[PDB]
């Protein structure tokens, strides 16, 4: 019912001018609330050889309401489900208009670095992580190779 | 202006069921629980009472293509049914069925399943002979 909020315009600009490390985010040309995102797998994680695709959407009441985000790259992780949905406190109970898109993306990046199978979203993956951690990590690295874009 | 894109519209539809909301008479979820594109859905219509659909259930496939919900989904019954808008050899719901013919972006798979159930309950349709439960197209 209006032009794009300045808050979103400025965040969008700064995601390009002042990017966060290993992360890219840019809106679709035809929908400026809808972002194509990539996150590099963190070094010394099972995901480290890959670049992961995500998509994010800004609801109408942003920044009073949290962004929506999920992985498009298939990924093996106890806190990411088979549809790419992410269990993150900053997207629910700890959201605040003091936070930004880049906050959410950094928090996803850190989740890749510290899986938590004891508070899981994908219970099947969490079970594997708990009973066979080294096997689960190997599978995550295999899925990185199979489904994620390869870092140069 | 302010358009929720396909993937997040599909997530909205998915999470409505997951939270326990929705009508008593029909339901839907993913056909492949790991289909990240969320293209293929599976629906259930409970047959309307006082009819030859009573105490029957009908399973359907709903294909939400790349232009959903601007374009209608494609709907095919799995459970065999005798219903004029259902092609009797393929189980496809014909595109002249009103919900599809006049599809609007606001419509959801819920809208579509509810309209199909209503079609089952019209005076002319409720008396059609039905195939044996368990038969599929």
């Amino acid at each position: 019912m209006a032009s794009l909020p300045k808050r979103i315009i400025k965040e969008t600009e700064k995601l390009v001018s002042d990017p966060v490390p290993g992360i890219t985010a840019e809106p679709h040309d035809d929908n400026l609330r809808y972002f194509q995102v990539t996150i590099e797998g963190p070094e010394q994680s099972p995901y480290e050889d890959g670049i992961f695709e995500l998509e994010l959407y800004l609801p109408d009441d942003y920044p009073m309401e949290a962004p929506k985000v999920r992985f498009l790259t298939k990924i093996y992780h106890p806190n990411i489900d088979r549809l790419g949905r992410i269990c993150l406190d900053v997207l629910k109970t700890n959201w605040s208009p003091a936070l930004q898109i880049r906050t959410v993306l950094l928090s996803i990046q850190a989740l890749l670095a510290s899986p938590n199978p004891n508070d899981p979203l994908a219970n099947d993956v969490a079970e594997d992580w708990i009973k066979n951690e080294q096997g689960a990590k190997a599978k995550a690295r295999e899925w990185t190779k199979l489904y994620a874009k390869k870092k140069p | 202006m302010s358009k929720v894109p396909r993937n997040f519209r599909l997530l909205e539809e998915l999470e409505k069921g997951e939270k326990g909301f929705g009508p008593e008479s029909c339901s839907y979820g993913l056909a492949d629980s790991d289909d990240i594109t969320m293209t293929k859905w599976n629906g259930t219509i409970l047959g309307p009472p006082h009819s030859n659909h009573e105490n029957r259930i009908y399973s359907l496939s709903i294909d939400c293509g790349p232009n959903y919900p601007d374009s209608p989904p494609k709907v095919t019954f799995i459970s065999k049914i005798n219903l004029p808008c259902v092609n009797p050899t393929t189980g496809e719901v014909q595109t002249d069925f009103h919900t599809l013919r006049d599809w609007k972006r606001a419509y959801t798979m819920e809208t579509l399943l509810l309209d199909l159930r209503k079609e089952m309950a019209t005076p002319a349709n409720k008396k059609l002979r039905q195939p044996k439960e368990g038969e599929t197209f």
